């Protein structure tokens, strides 16, 4: 099972997954964290990790809640979201860690 | 009044007009008849695309041909500016532009040669037109696909195959990462191929490489037909078997039958992939017919959710038609052929598409030029891959998804193109062996 | 292999005259067979799927070179039956974008008989209208109402009232008229048939007004067609290029279910079909239109405003009138054309002409044909009704002149001052226009 | 039978008609002249006399076609029109004669 | 992100806001609750009638309120001005203008008393709206009616009066002079006098009187009911009997049902009568509800042929909504309570209608007021004629017809009203008896 | 004579208690009997036509009057059968504008038993609504997405999946959010019954979203209605004033065809409900809409944003819930209402309301009720489904402690607190909203 972007490229490394945030953050878009244990194609609502971090100023501070939400949620996918609020839109999305 | 043929320009040529925000304009580029003087040429250009004829006829003195009359108000080099009343046109109809804009003027004789370069679609009549269907947005949401290009394949040969078999090529383009595949613009229902067995296996083809990849999948299947009424038809089988797409050549069946379709794909929730076959026999020559731009304008106000753009005519040209796509506003630029500022008046967006021989090297460049939210069609550049159709899918899918990562990494992905492909080459043999045919 | 100068088409096959201008270095013989495969089967790589196939059943063949025209032979099953959509789509969809030609040209077409068959040709045709309207033995009477845009439904039938009642068959809405903030359809059409009943019952002929019924969606411009037999009209219109074929198809299906004559409006050929290096020669675009099902189409005037050869439009107007056209190279017709017996179209001559012109008319495209008077009616020093006598007198002393023996292109301007004598609004056209000439 | 505005009125004198018709001039319109020997409420197309007179400078040009379209058809109604090419209508039109 | 509740005023008071030409501006007169700043008050309308609510929501920072959000630009006196973005509204729905415009926002704790006085619909939004399926010129041609305003009167009883009878008043009205008559706005379908019974003999009455009089007659039949089929059933059994004319309570049946019978209206050639029944519970206090300039502004966007505009409320006020009717174009002009410019955007223009206890004095003033385009209906000014309906007709389009050939001849109808129709009263017994019962 | 103070009203006379401001020099009497005489059958002079009827079996009567108020009694012929738009052209048609009154405000109407019997009601019902959902013995959790407009189809979705989930029975689309172009409502159909579906299966109760119809024409209404159907939705929403009476009707009469259950909106009301010298009363309106037939309408909170009163509020929502509601001067219930076995309305209490209020709430209306919090869902700290926990939890404490014996406002805090030990949600909102309070 693919996951979609990034899913044909080796597993993201933690600087990789890091980077992409980066990118996220200096578009000006919001960072966000979801995971499931059912992903697929019938599946467009993953379980929220908290909100959407509208507040992050950091790349490190989204990286400290994957590694809180990989600890709680070990047996599920989680991905890393970035929504461009002008858009109304998720511009990016990829899977950070797979079970 | 005065019966008797006066010279165009007397009454269809001022240059002391002002444009309205509701007019609509037009840009021609003029060869005049030689001995016919370009404010003459153009004037008969406006008079004969709006409210008058070769003499003077008693019922003009019926109506206010001060309010209705096309203008000739600039001319700048052999580029003449017309502008049209709101009240010239009909609300929501390009059937109607057409006829005005491009009804007749073509074939004077006083004007030898004659190209509509651009045209300036007023916000207040804008709005008077849905758009497409689906757009760029929603569509993402609907394949819950987002943070790179998406990548199809038209199953070949372009005609000839059978139908449980074309499905096989679907299901191995699909299996192997790419998003879509789609029919030939001229594969509708032939002896060969009819159009209800394509789409029942291709769509067998569609549920199975979705459910084994996990990545939603679409066909564009082409419902394109000699009437309406078929073509409803077909788009109807399209939805009741579950496709998400279904795809029409918006030219060759004519915007009349393209506004019905598109009407039916919204009610039915179906995407509408748009071909663009037939546009280089007006939009081919630089002195003569009807700029691609101008046709990407009306296909973005009827409503389609994908349009081809080319490879890469010239890159500043296919920067300004995906700016017209994409944009909610595009300033005007004459070197890309945008010769007026155009406002979407919140229209959504259109997916530009590049097809045409592409193949893995050209990713970075493409990827460089329209970002994340276009289309990139590998038709022959995924079954003509050594291991077939899955295998060329593979690293097609690659390609995109490693430059995208190194694009966000802030790597140069066109001083790092060949660099980046060979780097993710190494964990991919699909992909280093696409390379290397090609 | 895509060209094969020992091929022998066959009946069945579907003919091409490509006049090609390729990419410089693109030898003629490489850039016809590129043409032949783009437009039938042909790749740009070798791919697994076609050996799974017999491609040879489904190529095109390039069978003939003279200069820079290419004839290309296309297998009867590469095609839809009864889609003209089909035929643009494999034989003008991509092959004019090509890469390898800079330029090209659809001179011809040889419609195969087999192929014909699929299609239903014309609702009415040239025999059963003339029945319809109890005229024959002359060039039928037309013209659009003018100005373009602008005029109210009242106003614009009073118009047509005085156009019909003068002696005109029939009157028309300009192309670009269909519903506008000016102008709604339902005002005028309601108007317009008032006025079609008063002139026929006070002429005591048979009337007809072209309701143009083009519109933005398939759907609206059937809605109009209803309306239009409802009232009881004759005729509605529609621009097929602009609307596009597939509609077209559609409107024509449904005007022949309602008994509607179906004129047809050309606007937007000449984009396409007017220079000689680039686009479709407009012969093919009536042959396509004869086999959807116009019974009127525009072919030109040759004298008047709009550009347009005399010998291409006698060969036009034998395509849409004759049962069989041979070849003729004087005239452009590459392939003989047999029309499997599908209705003949009258050809319309249209744009810039009066009464000067009407024996040049009369002989290039003598009694099955329409001529029609917008400018050269209402522009009538007496306006409209006035104008429409002296073009309908003008027709038919120009008929009586040939019929009786007389050169009428010798005797032309001699024919029209006879006419004239009896009928002052003849006169008053003459000397009004009579210094208004376009190139020929 | 009655012929619509100011056919509730008695019978208009010449002196009368010609004010209209200045009043039709001194507003910028269009005066006309029409006649018919069937008036009713299935008629909207009365015969033209001659054509709108949009060169007409003076009221009395316009009742010199009057009299004349009277001498021409006296056993017609016939009517003066007043028209607005601005409006695209007719904003005046009454009886002038009866036969 | 902060959650908790903050002042409506940070988000939705914006001064140096510029209102856009595709903005729509509403002009509220805000009373606060004492104590309420009437910043926060106007801030507070524009927040709940757009975007916002009592509280910060994290979905807010999901979607783009600087472009969505209405803003209260400018404060005047108690009069906020508050611009809407085009993108809030939905094309052609005066429904959606009144859910967001006056919704909810008329009955916040924090704003005692509210009323929206004014509001300026851009053009690019007019063009998604049909208009009058009729419009003044095109009834006048169908109605072969130039040169006078156009008389009506209403059947009375209201309600009480028979079938066959009913028909036999309305054929004294027109066989007298009127041009139309009507049903009660309350006349539907009830015991006393069903709607089949009506509609079959009142047409009956009206082809005789058209065929006596050679004058084109018409009687509004009323169509409002209590569902929308109903409503068009009637409609199509109006046209079935060549009706030329239906009419609708356009507020009490209401603007969603209103659509509906203006579609059919157009689709079955008929004339719509819009009934203001129930304004007056709107649009009378001045200091809380909607002014009826805006729900005429409603009436001539959704497509009504007539409307009823009062006796003359205010001749000030009555002027402006006779512009915002007629015109293409209509300046501001506070005093009249008009406080913007409103474009009608080639818009087909709406007859006034003046009824209300009228009679034959008041016609030189009611010529003057509006001119030839209006109605004037005389109700009980008909059929209280001393010799009954037929005679009170004749009476009423005398005087009429009288002023308007006085004014034509360049006569001063107000000053000279009086001798102009005691002039007229000298060949008319029926005029002269009007004139002496009233 | 149209005041007669010793007429008896009959059970099938429909009655009304009008406000009457007089016009200055208009006494009460005369002003009473004008508004029953144009409200009725009177004019403004003699007829000849009014000599062939009998009136008498037509006036209305004011029967009595006390202060400003007047009681009108009108005969049950005067209206016609099932149409709440002729109640409105009769009793609220000219009356409201006429010259000898200032202002006018309907504050009641008594409908008689054989005028309700000529409507259907309900479609659904608060008992078989409450057999649809399996949910019985609290008042039921509802919510507005928020922001009112902005949010796309898909992300719209989101907010309504974690609401749902969280413990919402159901969520609802704006008032003024219909079909716009960042948000079409096909596009917000499909992904909201895609959340609705969601939550349902992973909590395990039956779940609802009310999605709205409300449109520019009722065909529209009607296909957006078919729409939510065929995705299976349990509920659509309308609203009724402004999409109006008319329209109202026919998309009740759809809703119960398709087996969909009906929220009703009051947007508009508050133009003429508010003040309380002219327009019609909200418990008219209530009455109205209970007569026509939809299953929940908004009653206000009396504690929230928006202006309301305890007493006021305590008689509608008798007069939606009851089949019986005798006169009670103490909340403004003019007339004794029997509802001749029509279905009762679920009152819908919504407006700036949170958690603080749940023990006012759950006191003056009871289990048969909504509670909607949109600002108070979403404005959580923690976003919407620890709201929709908040809240939900909060509902059931406070109906524990009133089953259990409990005084819920004396104890209100108290029982919130007990329950915030056992829920983190509880506690942080009680904590952010702790010092919003509004006027009562
Ligand atoms: O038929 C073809 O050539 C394609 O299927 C491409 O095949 P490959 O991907 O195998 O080349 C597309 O239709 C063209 O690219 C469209 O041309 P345009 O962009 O001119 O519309
Ligand atoms: O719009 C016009 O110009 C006409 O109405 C001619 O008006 P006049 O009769 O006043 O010239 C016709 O549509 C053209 O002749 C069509 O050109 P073609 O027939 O070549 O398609
Ligand atoms: O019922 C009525 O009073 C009328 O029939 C007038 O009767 P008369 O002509 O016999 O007075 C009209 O409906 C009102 O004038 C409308 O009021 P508005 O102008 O307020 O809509
Ligand atoms: O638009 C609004 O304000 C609401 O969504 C409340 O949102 P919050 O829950 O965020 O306050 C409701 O429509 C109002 O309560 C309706 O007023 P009523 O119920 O009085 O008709
Ligand atoms: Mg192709
Ligand atoms: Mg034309
Ligand atoms: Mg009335
Ligand atoms: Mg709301």
């Amino acid at each position: 099972m693919h996951t979609e972007t990034f899913s044909y490229l080796p597993p993201l490394t933690d600087e990789e997954i890091k980077k992409q945030v980066e990118y996220i953050l200096k578009n000006g878009w919001i960072p966000g964290i979801e995971y499931t244990d059912e992903p697929g194609p019938h599946n467009s609502y993953w379980s929220f990790w908290k909100l959407p971090f509208f507040n992050a100023e950091t790349a490190e501070e989204v990286m400290e809640e994957l590694e809180a939400c990989r600890e709680a949620n070990p047996d599920c996918y989680i991905k890393i979201t970035g929504y461009d609020n002008i858009r109304q839109g998720q511009v990016l999305s990829f899977v950070a860690y797979r079970p | 009044y005065e019966a008797g043929v006066r010279p165009y320009r007397e009454t269809y040529y001022d240059p002391d007009y002002e444009p309205k925000d509701t007019d609509l304009l037009c840009a021609f580029r003029i060869t005049p008849k030689p001995g016919v003087p370009m404010e003459e040429a153009a004037a008969a250009v406006a008079a004969e695309s709006s409210t008058g004829t070769w003499t003077e006829v008693w019922s003009n003195l019926l109506t206010d041909l001060e309010r209705y009359k096309a203008r000739c108000y600039r001319i700048e080099g052999d580029v003449a500016y017309i502008a049209y009343p709101l009240d010239l046109f009909e609300e929501g109809s390009i059937v109607n532009i057409m006829s005005s804009i491009v009804g007749n003027v073509f074939g004077f004789k006083a004007v030898q040669a004659l190209r509509l370069e651009d045209m300036r679609i007023p916000v207040a009549y804008l709005k008077t037109f849905p758009g497409p269907p689906t757009g760029i947005q929603v569509e993402r949401d609907r394949l819950n696909k987002y943070g790179r290009p998406l990548l199809g394949g038209t199953i070949k040969p372009k005609l000839g195959l059978s139908a449980k078999e074309y499905a096989r090529v679907v299901y191995e383009c699909l299996r192997g990462g790419l998003d879509t595949t789609k029919d030939d613009e001229n594969l509708n229902s032939q002896p060969f191929n009819r159009w209800r067995d394509r789409f029942l296996y291709v769509m067998e083809a569609v549920r199975k490489a979705e459910a084994e990849t996990g990545e939603r999948k679409g066909h564009w299947l082409n419902v394109t037909a000699g009437s309406t009424e078929e073509m409803l038809k077909r788009a109807e089988f399209a939805a009741e078997l579950g496709s998400r797409y279904i795809m029409v050549d918006f030219l060759t069946a004519g915007f009349a039958a393209f506004a019905s379709v598109r009407r039916r794909a919204e009610e039915l929730g179906l995407m509408l992939h748009c071909h663009r076959a037939m546009h280089a026999v007006f939009d081919r020559q630089p002195n003569h017919g009807i700029h691609f731009r101008v046709l990407a304008k009306w296909l973005r106000m009827v409503g389609g959710d994908h349009v081809h753009t080319g490879t890469v005519g010239d890159r500043a040209e296919t920067l300004g038609i995906a700016d017209l796509l994409r944009e909610d506003y595009v300033p005007a630029d004459p070197g890309r052929g945008l010769f007026f500022d155009q406002d979407w008046a919140g229209l959504k967006p259109v997916f530009p598409v590049a097809s045409g021989g592409i193949h893995v090297w050209h990713v970075p460049d493409l990827v460089s030029i329209f970002g994340d939210d276009a289309f990139f069609l590998f038709g022959g550049g995924t079954h003509g891959h050594p291991r077939g159709s899955r295998a060329g899918a593979t690293a097609n899918r690659v390609a995109v998804e490693a430059v995208v990562q190194a694009r966000n990494e802030g790597r140069d992905i066109l001083a790092e193109g060949r660099e980046i492909l060979e780097e993710a080459a190494r964990s991919c043999p699909e992909l280093r062996e696409a390379m290397e045919l090609w």
